[PDB]
């Protein structure tokens, strides 16, 4: 019953680590989302500075279009 | 404690697109008539 309560803080701890690794995969999907938006025809912008924002994602950071940029290039090269 | 910073590191990748090359510098139209037709374009016109 100690070990119990040690892991009810071990698990919020893995929580909070796949807050930040979710974050960081839904900043992607949304910058995927603005680029397609504006490459089928429709007039928004795709600076990192003016995606949307909803709590799932945070602040967009520049490196968040870096990894983004280096990512559709690596999977565009393999096809 | 294990430590939660791997060797494993970021990967960019090189926009490298390839389109159509161009043709070469196609030869002088005084060159072409020359080793074409053997003999310059004023040495043809004085016929």
């Amino acid at each position: 019953e100690q070990v119990q309560n040690q892991m009810n803080a071990w698990t919020k701890a893995q929580a909070k680590a796949l807050d930040d690794s979710m974050k960081s995969m839904n900043k992607l999907d949304v910058i995927d989302k603005q680029f397609q938006k504006r490459i089928n025809g429709e007039w928004v912008s795709t600076d990192f500075k003016d995606m949307p924002v909803n709590e799932n994602t945070g602040e967009f950071k520049h490196s968040d279009m870096v990894n983004y940029a280096n990512k559709k290039l690596a999977e565009i090269d393999s096809m | 404690h294990k430590q939660k910073v791997t060797q494993e590191l970021p990967e960019s990748t090189s926009f490298d697109v390839k389109g159509i090359e161009q043709e070469a510098t196609a030869k002088p139209f005084a060159k072409d008539f020359w080793e074409t037709h053997g003999e310059t374009l004023d040495e043809y016109n004085s016929r």
